[PDB]
């Protein structure tokens, strides 16, 4: 109820270390090898997630309530707005401390306000293991068929999704009918390749004088380039915008 | 499942390459009009093809059978007989049409007698006013 | 010794603690207990106990298996020595011991809609088996009995969720001789193939070199007889099916209800896969 | 011993059957049907065709004012009486895909829909996945044997909660035009033992 | 005992109900009407129907003005179509279906075919410039066999219950079905109305058949 | 209550309306006139008479020039022909009608068909080369018996409704109905007007069908 | 549906081969003037021959019954005399009603009172003349 933003949805947040296993037995190599430097290793890996996850969620005021942490476990529910914005700020957090050599993967599931817990961590369980099936650090949005690495989610789908907000914003009756026209489209072209990149070339330039000269053309471009990025970009703007 | 235009055929994963290529041919060398200056064909006439090609798909899509019946077939060769017709009006129509190659494409669909023949030429043309449009409009 | 196959055109339901998860394969006593249901819908349940106690129907549990390769958990022994992840080894490839993928589980959502209040969902696991694949159960000596009792069984189910409407099947026998000649082997570590526990005199002598895990084994009791309500089992603890032993041991159907109208039975009888 | 009830559920309206927690796309389509999870062929699972012929066999009984007849149909729970469960239901796959290829059309669509608010007059649309009209069921239902004196009233009870489906739904947004079902080609054989009087079973239910 | 409402809905013009909002084509029509799509004969969903005999007929009642959720409105129109409120919850008696169109044999003796297409446009007034539009529409005198279940739940209350699906099909006969309503379309007119049981016999058949079918 | 205008539409002139959805010959008429495709009888789209009516009315009232979209209309025309604005949203109290050829007999009698063919040209400026075109046009003297529904809502508005919607039939005397209107077309006029209640009664009818009836 | 030329049928999903074949045999061979010089057919007379089809296709179009009335096949008729008379005419266009067979086909409507054959010949009148501009 404090959100009034977005869509009236519950996020959640499953991730967990890949490959932690034989780094954890077998990472410090034989050569300058010394066991006090694993005790700081282990015995730091748990102070991170502990208190930085508590410091990091208390320094921006994130409407997500922790169930547990650990480097095995991790489970976070909240408002998805935060979620989403505050996965990004762990991946690269967890980057920064372990000098970004220990992989972290994670899933993000979404849910409506009334939904059981256990129904909802066994989802987003689900979702976090497709995402380490991928065998590397990856992210499942939403869904086990929306699969991103962790930059190719943050630098691609959040620049996207930022150039898709600053366009939309100064366009006073463009959204959201041609976004929704566009997402048609852009979903009927996996299985009707051919007619429906006619249709949209034919309704970029149709609405060129309306939506922006180079909007168009980069919608265009990015539709053949990196099709399946622009696709959760504008579905996560809608759900980002709606009263 | 799969129309012939001239030497090299066309099917379901084609033909808005291939009239990309064609409208993309159409420009960089364009339609003399037997006078000093270029002249292609102008957004009302294609629209008047797509027009002639629509009023039989309003009517396809919603059909049974996989072979087409026999109003259809032949609506299909009076749309054969309208642009063999406005084609000898104006030659900038003549250059489009065996250019971006409608006559053969719509011959090979009233020969395989099919549904899927028809949507193909259909789709085809579709993609081609499409292509027409991104490419240099002047909306 | 016979192969009895099983293969499943529906889900399964074959539940080991609730009724939202389910198990892939069933267990010795399940099918035991499977038995024992229905030979009492036909009355002749008496002799069938009488046969199985007296070694004559000794079968272990249900096991996977894809197109022409019969499968067993993976044994696990005292190896001093990826392949981590894999759950189950071919019954054959023992010996090169010293890809597989049947189904996929699925969940269900079902509800009880009440007419004046507002309803209620509940949701159950389920298991579906692929095209070319099902389950098998390793038998020694067919009997005639139990020929009649799976050929009248598969038109009442075995698996959890009853008579909702999950667990049928059909069943051939197709014996086989390419695996017969391994269980007439005779090796020093002898692998266990069904949910068993040993009698009160030799669980010191069948417990020397051991490898193992206890699995609860309870529930409740189904029947319409048993005491006016749904009482519960005595929790019988067994030896999990994949385990291993050096040295024999047999069990026994152990009676793990004593206080309705009729005994209640539980299948721990061993089946051995002797190998060097 | 053991008899089986097979017959044909034919669709005449959507039969939208089920709900997943599979996640929405924003602009698709929100509670799919229920399927198969490893063919996707659509399918009716045996506890709908179970519980929409208690809760008719229910109704019809005690006429606005259970019994035996219910629970020794389709069982029974109770702290005092518990009887085994009869009959023995199945999940029902779609069986005329051959059929629906002939017509080239897929076994299942969208239907889109929407609710107007009265006093803000804005509508708000919902798609919903539907089976398609025209779809055949090949069902088989096992019964349980176990009376012999009783058989006549249950099959009896059986083709009387068959008729009572037949004009009323069978899952889903029934009231809003969608899951009318008929029953044809029904049919009684049995499979082990042997039933003397099958034949009035069959004419009691096939008639 | 269950009642089944049998009659034919006949359309006096257009009735542009439903479609998949999805692209058609580029210059052919847009937004169809909705079908059964083993036949993909043109289709009245029962939703439609039953939304608007709901609405028109809660707007009669409760006289005047209907400015309130659908779940709470009046009791007629709470037990004739269903309820679902928390602590008070009653069902429908009513159960529509989705009806299909019955007379396309006279539309092939007509020698049309059972749809046609409309073209519209719009005219913005600062530019003065055209903006068309196609839409599909079933044509007129098309026919719509319907049946919708009646769920006689009391003997009581029949006779009301009547008397107001008489009301809410005389309130259809002013007003549109579905679809662009205000630009001349959807006018529907209800004819050929009677009521037939299920199974057995009704013993006061008589008096619903001829409040209904008058 | 729902009341409904009746009326009918004679033709002074052609008054081609609209496009087909039909093949067309290389000698014949382009742009035929749009028609009810069961009976092809020539047709009035209740969309042509209600955006022709809502333009005209929505000039004289906003007095002077309308250059807004139609939901920025006053009050009375948002009310009387509905809006779709965010939240100010107001149904419409009129639901028009297709309006068919209803003199078909009046103008056998004559011994001439229902529609006409105009044949036209235009010049080029340079070159005097004609241009030639057909045009399918209804013939004049036809009659159009319509009638629109109205909702009576707020029995304190219904006089300044009918005395707007009465405004707007005057303007559309003086105003084509569609198409080719300026070069010599559409000019139509109100005959037989007069409203009638759906069901049961109004209570001060007479002044409204005096303030329509003049 | 049917309509007969000799012994050589044209129907409607064929009569834009027929009328290709039609105006590719006035042409490659065409009409001599009893003189050595060569003389086609002027545009003004065949679409004359097209008006006075069409004059006729704006009732038949328009209209609803499978049967044609007896004003519109009455107006066919007057439509084969006045093919008699421009013929009579000139020479070229006896010679061209003769080839491209135009008399077969007005006779065959006259014959198969039927609105679908009279839409067909329209068909074929405007493919004629379509494929005389193309040429």
């Amino acid at each position: 109820e404090e959100v009034e933003v977005g869509i009236n949805r519950l996020g959640v947040l499953r991730a967990d270390v890949d490959n932690l296993g034989q780094a954890f037995i077998n990472g410090i190599p034989d050569d300058y090898l010394s066991i006090s430097r694993t005790a700081t290793f282990s015995r730091a890996m748990s102070r991170f997630f502990k208190n930085y996850l508590n410091q990091l969620l208390a320094e921006k005021s994130y409407k997500i309530n922790v169930i547990y942490a650990g480097g095995d476990d991790l489970f976070m529910i909240g408002a998805w707005q935060d979620i989403l914005d505050f996965s990004i700020v762990l991946k690269q957090k967890f980057a920064d401390f372990t000098q970004n050599k220990l992989s972290i993967s994670a899933g993000i599931g979404m849910f409506r306000e009334k939904y059981p817990v256990a129904r909802m961590a066994s989802l987003t369980g689900d979702l976090e293991d497709a995402a380490k099936d991928y065998t590397k650090n990856a992210v499942t949005l939403f869904d086990a068929t929306n699969v991103f690495s962790w930059d190719t989610l943050e630098n691609d789908i959040f620049v996207k999704l930022d150039a898709i907000t600053k366009n939309f914003e100064k366009l006073d009756e463009t959204g959201k009918a041609f976004i929704y026209r566009l997402i048609d489209l852009l979903r009927g072209v996996n299985e009707n390749q051919q007619i429906n990149i006619a249709r949209l070339a034919y309704t970029l330039s149709r609405m060129e004088e309306k939506i922006g000269k180079t909007f168009a053309q980069e919608l265009y471009n990015w539709a053949n380039a990196d099709r399946k990025t622009l696709i959760m970009a504008l579905e996560i703007y809608i759900l980002k915008t709606r009263e | 499942t799969e129309l012939k235009i001239g030497n090299e055929k066309v099917n379901s994963t084609n033909f808005g390459d291939f009239a990309e290529k064609a409208i993309r041919g159409i420009n960089h060398k364009p339609f003399v009009n037997s006078k000093g200056g270029e002249q292609k064909i102008t957004t009302s006439k294609i629209r008047g093809i797509l027009e002639l090609v629509n009023k039989v798909y309003n009517r396809v899509i919603n059909t049974n059978d996989v072979e087409l019946s026999e109003n259809i077939l032949a609506d299909i060769a009076y749309i054969k007989v309208k642009i063999a017709y406005e084609s000898g009006r104006e030659p900038v129509v003549k250059d489009f049409i065996q250019r971006t190659a409608f006559t053969a494409a719509i011959t090979d669909v009233m020969n395989q007698r099919t549904r899927e023949s028809f949507l193909l030429f259909a789709r085809y043309v579709e993609s081609l006013i499409a292509y027409f449009k991104f490419y240099g409009g002047k909306d | 010794m016979k192969i009895i196959k099983l293969y499943f055109e529906s889900p399964v339901h074959f539940g080991e603690k609730r009724l939202s998860e389910s198990k892939i394969t069933f267990s010795a006593d399940t099918l035991f207990s499977a038995l024992m249901i229905e030979a009492v819908g036909l009355g002749k349940e008496d002799e069938f106990y009488q046969l199985a106690s007296n070694n004559l129907v000794k079968f272990s549990d249900a096991f996977p298996f894809i197109d022409q390769y019969y499968y067993i958990p993976k044994p696990m022994f005292n190896l001093k020595l990826a392949f981590k992840k894999l759950l189950y080894v071919p019954i054959d490839s023992l010996e090169d011991y010293l890809s597989f993928n049947l189904g996929k589980l699925a969940l269900s959502e079902k509800v009880q809609q009440h007419d004046f209040k507002d309803s209620e969902p509940y949701n159950v696991g389920t298991f579906t088996f692929k095209e070319n694949t099902g389950l098998y159960v390793l038998i020694e000596q067919t009997h005639p009995l139990l020929e009649e009792l799976l050929e009248n069984l598969q038109y009442s189910g075995i698996g959890g969720k009853r008579n909702s409407g999950y667990g049928k099947f059909k069943f051939e026998i197709l014996e086989d001789s390419d695996i017969e000649d391994l269980f007439s082997a005779k090796g020093n570590r002898k692998i266990l193939l069904s949910g068993a526990l040993p009698k009160d005199a030799e669980l010191e002598q069948a417990l020397k070199n051991a490898s193992y895990l206890l699995e609860r084994r309870g529930g409740f009791v189904q029947s319409d007889t048993y005491a006016t309500n749904l009482v519960k089992k005595q929790d019988l603890y067994v030896f999990k099916s994949g385990s291993t032993f050096e040295n024999s041991f047999d069990g026994d159907i152990y009676q793990v209800g004593k206080k309705g109208n009729h005994p209640v039975y539980k299948y721990a009888k061993s089946f051995f896969l002797e190998v060097s | 011993m053991k008899l089986v009830i097979e017959g044909t559920i034919v669709l005449k309206t959507g039969m939208h059957i089920g709900g997943s927690s599979d996640f929405s796309a924003i602009g698709a389509v929100a509670s799919p049907v229920v399927r198969d999870t490893l063919t996707r062929l659509p399918l009716i699972p045996g506890s709908s065709l179970k519980g929409k012929m208690r809760y008719l066999l229910a109704k019809e009984l005690n006429n606005g004012i259970d019994q035996d007849e219910i629970l020794r149909l389709f069982g029974s729970s109770e702290k005092d009486k518990i009887r085994r469960a009869r009959l023995k239901f199945n999940d029902i796959k779609l069986s005329n895909l051959a059929e629906l290829e002939t017509f080239n059309v897929s076994s299942t669509e969208v239907k889109f829909e929407n609710t107007i608010n009265r006093k803000t007059a804005v509508a708000n649309p919902r798609q919903i996945e539907r089976v398609i009209a025209g779809s055949k069921f090949d069902f088989e239902i096992f019964y349980n044997l176990d009376d012999i004196k009783e058989v006549e009233k249950d099959f009896e009870n059986i083709k009387q909660g068959f008729d009572l489906l037949e004009f009323d739904y069978l899952g889903g947004h029934g009231t809003r035009g969608s899951g009318r079902i008929a029953f044809e080609n029904l049919s009684v054989i049995t499979a082990v033992g042997n039933f003397e009087k099958i034949n009035t079973l069959n004419e009691i239910l096939g008639a």
